[PDB]
């Protein structure tokens, strides 16, 4: 109910996403005849469903960020190892790009070593 | 002969531009790479 | 029949422009006039 | 348990440790899910009439099929959405309540009242950036190579 203080509901934040995503396609996905006359009516519904979808999305985002903050202030070693692995991957990618550029320059100089025809 | 050596430089010039092109790509290929370093 | 000769990057790919500028100024004030028939101008 | 059930991860291992990586992968997954929703909407936007003037049944017949793949894609993302969601609720180790309200004073400066590997990796990355910039400088300066010489370049 609207004026009631207690919130009698549960089991959300997981099934809610799939529910919202599937449900507001109903205008499209439906095994029912479609009356070939409608305008400026189906709009408000899809606006509302994108609204609720981004809302629950933001909710999930905030929940994930709060969990990450709690685990970081709880287990900093995990975040340290994560940052270490990320830095290792970044260094590996940088080295790979450097090697690619080196091979490219090598090929480029090798092909036109004798660019001059004759003298 | 002049015309001949014209080609000798002309394509060469193009080659240089091609080099630049490749270099430019390489240039760009490193610029984003410069972003990654969080020093 | 020391360590001052080498300096900052001020090498071949500057002076070539200065050199080419001379022959370019020659060329620019050397093309046939051909304005309409033969007033012989610029 | 929570493992590699077909998630487009780069280097993450998704093991009993590094719950930070798990939370970050889940956040990335939901972000990519929203992005895929927007993308598939953009694709279905210009769903031109199948009965094309020139093309009879050639082009679109392929495109729609490709769209199906996209659908499949977002499909498995939903699966991943569950796989992480359990793990997020699984690793309940250490200070389960964790009041953020109390944590806000803690992240403040004051109230008027282990890192060896980290430092090693930091120094390694700093030296890597140094040698990277050293390698940069040369091609960076020689990059133009035609700018001063456009007077005769073509």
């Amino acid at each position: 109910a609207a004026p009631g203080a207690p919130r009698p509901s549960n089991s959300t934040l997981v099934d809610e996403l799939e529910s919202s995503f599937e449900a507001c396609f109903a205008s499209l996905v439906s095994q029912d005849y479609v009356n070939g006359t409608d305008q400026e009516e189906i709009r408000t519904g899809v606006d509302q469903c994108i609204q609720k979808f981004l809302d629950i999305a933001r909710q999930t985002e905030c929940f994930f960020l709060q969990k990450r903050l709690q685990l970081s202030v709880q287990k900093p070693d995990q975040v340290i190892k994560e940052d270490v692995s990320e830095l290792r991957s970044e260094l590996q990618r940088k080295d790979a790009l450097v090697q690619k550029h080196l091979t490219k320059l090598r090929h480029w100089q090798q092909v036109l070593e004798d660019i001059n025809v004759q003298h | 002969r002049n015309q001949q050596l014209r080609a000798l430089q002309e394509e060469c010039d193009r080659k240089l531009i091609t080099l630049r092109d490749e270099v430019s790509i390489d240039l760009y290929e490193l610029e984003e790479e410069y972003y990654s370093s969080s020093s | 029949k020391a360590a001052e000769k080498p300096g900052q990057e001020d090498h071949l790919y500057v002076l070539e422009h200065n050199l080419h500028l001379l022959i370019r100024e020659f060329h620019k004030q050397t093309v046939m006039p051909h304005p309409a028939s033969a007033p012989f101008g610029h | 348990a929570s493992g590699p059930f077909g998630g487009p991860q780069a280097q993450q291992a998704a093991r009993e440790v590094n719950t930070a990586t798990l939370c970050r992968i889940g956040q990335e997954t939901v972000q990519d899910i929203v992005y895929r929703t927007m993308e598939i909407f953009q694709l279905l936007r210009n769903m031109q009439l199948p009965n094309g003037v020139t093309y009879h049944t050639g082009t679109y017949q392929d495109r729609l099929t490709k769209l199906q793949d996209h659908l499949r894609q977002l499909s498995i993302l939903f699966r991943k959405l569950r796989l992480v969601y359990d793990k997020c609720n699984e690793n309940c180790g250490g200070m389960d309540p964790i009041p953020v309200e109390q944590l806000i004073p803690y992240v403040d400066e004051d109230g008027s009242k282990e890192r060896r590997e980290i430092v090693e990796v930091n120094k390694k990355l700093k030296q890597k950036n140094q040698q990277l910039k050293q390698i940069m400088d040369q091609l960076r300066n020689l990059i133009w190579d035609i700018n001063a010489m456009l007077a005769m370049r073509n």
